[PDB]
RNA sequence: GCCUAUAAGACAGAAAACUUCUUAAAGGGACACAUUUCAAAAGAAAAAGGAAGCAUUCAGCAAUAACAGGUCUGUGAUGCCCUUAGACAUCUUGGGCCGCACGCGCGCUACAAUGGAGUUACUAGAGAGUACCGAGAUUGAAAUAGUUAAGGAAAACUCAAAAGAACGUACAUGACAGGGAUAAAUGAUUGGAAUUAUUUGUUUUGAACGAGGAAUUCCUUGUAAUAUCGAGUCAUUAACUCGAGAUGAAUACGUCC
């Protein structure tokens, strides 16, 4: 029901308080990028659980 | 004869002086047993170091610690480095050094703070807080 | 057996006397020993920076420090440090205590 | 583990005239008694033999009357002077013997005779203030 | 490993309980008048629940007198005392009752148990026998009961 | 609110002795629970079987009890 | 000569872990630190970024197990308590405690959140440290003023959170969250 | 010298070398040097080594200019004004500064079972002390406290931990044994004097309080939090402040909302 996104670099943050980064990353079984929007902390190696992956997290 | 080493572990403040001797297999902390230790849920933690490289590497060693600081679990801490110390500074005066040298290495790889003390201390009280950081609440009305 | 301890102030002094009589018991005197060194006292005191209740609460911190040394002699009842004063300098008292 | 016989454990006792809950244990229902408090009870029972585990609603009827004798005559019940409530009684006797509803009578007799002496003490009581010399600017502060 | 030298090398509180008995079976314990109607100290608030407890307090002094070379009355009044919590006030420590403490060190004296120290109180030649002969006793059962954590089986 | 037991009766402590050694983990807590008896008495009905021998113990100290089911 | 530390001589550390994302941030088995006798180390987890996931995972349920006023600093109790938890959690479902709480945390932790209202992912890292507060959390609830023991609350706390069950207090905070959190794209 | 062990030691009382611990002086020791990467440079981020790698941490001192910010009630520091023998000088006795229909601020204790109560073993640091100051030990006894009374101008004598821990078929979820206000009858301390309770013991009395609205405070590691010890004031009186140790969370490594 899930699928699984390996983050590959952060961007930065969003929202002026801070408290999310936008990270992208990369669906290993169809080595497609994709940008979304994580509640820290996180890493550069971590691999996140993604319930949709048609939602390109970008803030304008 | 009686070949012997002196060692010394420490915590906040705790201090456990060691004396390690050839014997029988016994540790004794300020004169009682190590299978009596007060707080008795802190045994097994005080016997870690035994247990880390064989009973055997004790077993033609006698140890008599005195602890005379701190609180009740810093000197479970204190005596886990006194008698983990005492193991590596024997292997090193009566010993040749790749045993001495295998055995810190099996010392390290499981935990540092058994051979090293641990630095962390007490900061003092400053005016105008109940602590070393909190400060007393602040009325505006 | 004879029994000396100098206080003061100052701890640069006190290691110069403790070295003066220690070099001057070569003659007047067969042995000289290690100077004991009883733990210092501080003497704390903290205190309101304010005349007047006004402002925020700060505080100052004063303290003082007594060096404590404990030399021991053998030499006779009547050479004891003979002079025993060297013009000693202010503030660090030098006093013989023997049995 | 034993089943109760059923006609033993009564859940109300009528000591001294005031009942006391029968799930408790015998000293601690016999604090139910507004002169008896917890002190007063290990000792009472003590001193009367009453097992201090017991369920007080499992009492026999000879344990209870042998637990009121002793508290309205607790001085020859080997009972210290120290431990008893009201010592160096006023009109006439000298024996305490205050653990009934008459605790509250006696304080409530003073009062009004202190009333009628006109002290400083009974004159609080009157106002209704804090008797006890303690500031009243900014607590006991019940709305009125 | 494990070996007997003294009390020490026996839990406390099992050797407490084994030479409470000990005193009473030998009955040469007197119990005063206002065992019942005291408590221990100042800080309590109920006599204690226990209806040997003279007897366990008597053999915990005595324990005292064996491991500290002289030890008077008020050692043993603050070594037996609680916390003063009655009001609002924070806690403070507080000494036990010392009529209690003193009349059991007396009575210990009377069965030749305790001496007289010029600065506090001892233990006795025969009363060293008798707390050691207790506390082997303690150690056989201990041994044979509970396996010692080195020769406790490697997990 | 509850009023639990306080003592035992007849229709209580039959069925406490058939259906407390069925369950799976038994300590005076859970038995308190679904029997409805106060958990004083927990303690000493659980200490009734393990004398009678159909309770186990896993775990018993001065800070909590916990049995379980024997089928041995 | 093959040192194996376990758990409080009773429990093993042979885990494994469905949730590939969790693997690497989570202290079990892959390193002979992580298995200690006691989850009672003074190791300081929290001097640097990205270090308490270098703490047994074991021993951070026991801090976390340690809040509200009067139980500040007193881990030896929390240890009993977790301890005392652990044998009723073998008993109950007759696997290894230290597994199942593997399948508590991986199945009470949140997957997504909602953050001013927009839904955003749930970190790895925040996913394990919302595991461990929701389930302690309604242990803490459950126990006060109630016949119970923390022991015994904790014990069904995680065992129903372990496989599913909605009955545990951390599995209706997470499907409260995903919810709103769905509903907020 | 005493006592128990299968076989080592324990304790008492001597007495001599010893210096790991302790004490405290002199030196030594980290400066990011050195590797990797990033930015020719100043530099930055891992990691390893190390007792120590955020300037290593916590503090002290801390520039220019200013407020008509507080104190003339700290000063025999002080200008001008006021009172100045029926005094606003000074002394004596009594009272008040504690007075309660209420409103606000700083705090202590609680609303319990991560608990209260009964017993048992415990484990610190930094303080302070005499021509009556800190008080050992012995006794009187239910407790406060009383009568006798060593050593100590102190690493020498006094001075001592409790949170927590361990024991039980104790308490079992109920304003209950959680809570200890309010009142009562009595025992003593300090004082020339205790009533408007100085402080405290005993027994009884058993109130709100079921985790707290709008709002708002402090805190990034031996830190918060929790409970305690010492000191300042102190003839007597801490819920206050200044310090000290005891156990040891969570949460970020961020952004200017």
């Amino acid at each position: 029901p899930v699928i699984y996104a390996q983050v590959t670099e952060i961007l930065g943050r969003t929202g002026s308080r801070g408290g999310v980064l936008q990270v992208r990353c990369d669906i290993m079984g169809e080595n497609r990028q994709i940008l979304r929007n994580v509640k820290g902390p996180i890493r550069v190696g971590d691999i996140l659980t993604l319930l949709e992956a048609e939602r390109e997290a970008r803030r304008l | 004869a009686l070949k012997s080493v002196q060692v010394f572990g420490k915590k906040k403040t705790a201090i456990a002086v060691c004396l390690c001797k050839e014997g029988k297999g016994m540790i004794r902390v300020n004169g009682v047993p190590l299978d009596l230790i007060n707080p008795p849920v802190l045994r097994i933690k005080v016997f870690e170091p035994l247990f880390i490289v064989g009973k055997e590497n004790y077993a033609k060693l006698d140890l008599k610690i005195r602890v005379t600081g701190g609180g009740q679990v810093a000197q479970a801490y204190a005596i886990r480095q006194a008698i983990a110390k005492a193991l590596i500074a024997y292997n090193q005066k009566f010993v040749d050094e790749t045993t001495k040298n295998e055995l810190k290495a099996k010392f390290l790889e499981y935990d540092r703070t058994l051979l090293v003390a641990d630095p962390r201390r007490c900061e003092a009280k400053k005016f105008g807080g109940p602590g070393a950081r909190a400060k007393y609440q602040k009325s505006y009305r | 057996n004879i029994t000396i301890t100098i206080t003061s102030t100052k701890v640069k002094a006190v290691e110069s006397l403790c070295a003066e009589v220690k070099e001057n018991g070569k003659k007047k005197g067969v042995q000289v020993k290690g100077p004991v060194r009883i733990p210092t006292k501080t003497l704390r005191i903290t205190t309101r920076k304010t005349p007047c209740g006004e402002g925020s609460k700060t505080w100052d911190h004063y303290q003082m420090r007594i060096y404590k040394r404990v030399l021991s002699m053998k030499t006779t009842p009547e050479t004891v440090k003979e002079i025993t004063s060297l013009k000693v300098e202010p503030g660090v008292e030098l006093e013989v205590a023997m049995f | 583990a034993t089943v109760t016989s059923e006609s033993e454990f009564q859940h109300m006792l009528r000591v001294c005239n005031t009942n006391l809950d029968g799930r408790r244990k015998v000293p601690y229902a016999l604090t139910g008694i507004k002169g008896c408090g917890r002190r007063y009870a290990y000792l009472v029972c003590k001193r009367a033999g009453i097992d201090v585990n017991k369920r007080a609603g499992l009492m026999t009827p000879a344990e209870i009357e042998k637990i009121v004798d002793i508290l309205n005559n607790p001085l020859n019940y080997k009972i210290p002077v120290w431990f008893l409530n009201r010592q160096k009684d006023n009109k006439d006797g000298k024996d305490s013997q205050l653990i009934a509803n008459a605790v509250e009578t006696r304080l409530r007799e003073d009062i009004e005779a202190l009333k009628k002496m006109r002290a400083h003490r009974g004159l609080r009581h009157y106002w209704g203030l804090r008797v006890r010399g303690q500031h009243t600017k900014t607590t006991g502060r019940r709305g009125r | 490993m494990h070996h007997f030298s003294n009390i020490k090398d026996v839990v406390a509180i099992d050797f407490i309980k084994a030479y409470a008995e000990h005193l009473k079976k030998s009955g040469k314990l007197e119990i005063p008048e206002w065992v019942d109607t005291v408590k221990t100290g100042m800080c309590k608030e109920l006599a204690p629940l226990n209806p040997d407890w003279i007897y366990i307090r008597a053999a915990a002094i005595a324990r005292k007198v064996y491991l500290n070379n002289g030890i008077g009355v008020m050692a043993l009044r603050r070594a037996y005392g609680d916390q003063y919590n009655k009001h609002y006030n924070p806690s403070h420590r507080t000494l036990g009752s010392g009529k209690v403490n003193r009349y059991i060190l007396q009575q210990l004296e009377k069965m030749g148990i305790v001496a007289k120290i010029q600065s506090g109180r001892s233990l006795t030649k025969e009363g060293r026998k008798d707390m050691d002969k207790i506390a082997f006793q303690v150690y056989k059962e201990h041994e044979a009961k509970v396996t010692p954590m080195i020769l406790m089986p490697m997990n | 609110k509850l009023n639990n037991a306080v003592l035992f009766d007849k229709a209580t402590l039959d069925k406490c002795t058939k259906e407390v050694p069925s369950m799976k983990v038994i300590t005076p807590a859970v038995v308190a629970d679904r029997m409805k008896i106060t958990c004083s008495l927990a303690k000493i009905l659980l200490k009734d079987l393990e004398k009678k021998e159909l309770i186990v113990p896993v775990k018993v100290d001065n800070h909590i009890w916990i049995y379980t089911r024997s089928a041995k | 000569h093959t040192f194996a530390p376990k758990l409080f001589n009773k429990w093993s550390y042979d885990v494994t872990v469905s949730d590939i994302s969790l693997k690497e941030l989570l202290a079990i088995n892959s390193k002979l630190k992580y298995q200690v006798f006691l989850p009672h180390t003074a190791g300081r987890y929290q001097i640097k970024p990205f270090r308490k996931i270098q703490c047994p995972i074991v021993e951070r349920l026991v801090c976390c197990m340690m809040q509200h006023g009067k139980n500040s600093g007193k881990k030896l109790l929390a240890m009993r308590v977790v301890e005392e938890s652990f044998e009723i959690i073998h008993l109950l479902t007759e696997k290894n405690p230290i597994q199942v709480l593997v399948d508590a945390i991986i199945n009470a932790s949140p997957r997504e959140d909602s953050t001013r209202r927009q839904a955003v992912d749930v970190s790895p890292l925040r996913r394990i440290n919302q595991a461990l507060y929701l389930m302690t959390m309604g242990c803490r609830s459950a126990a006060f003023r109630n016949s119970k023991t923390l022991a015994e609350c904790l014990a069904d706390e995680i065992v129903n959170a372990s496989k599913s069950n909605t009955a545990s207090f951390a599995i209706k905070k997470k499907e409260d969250m995903e919810r709103v959190a769905k509903s907020n794209r």
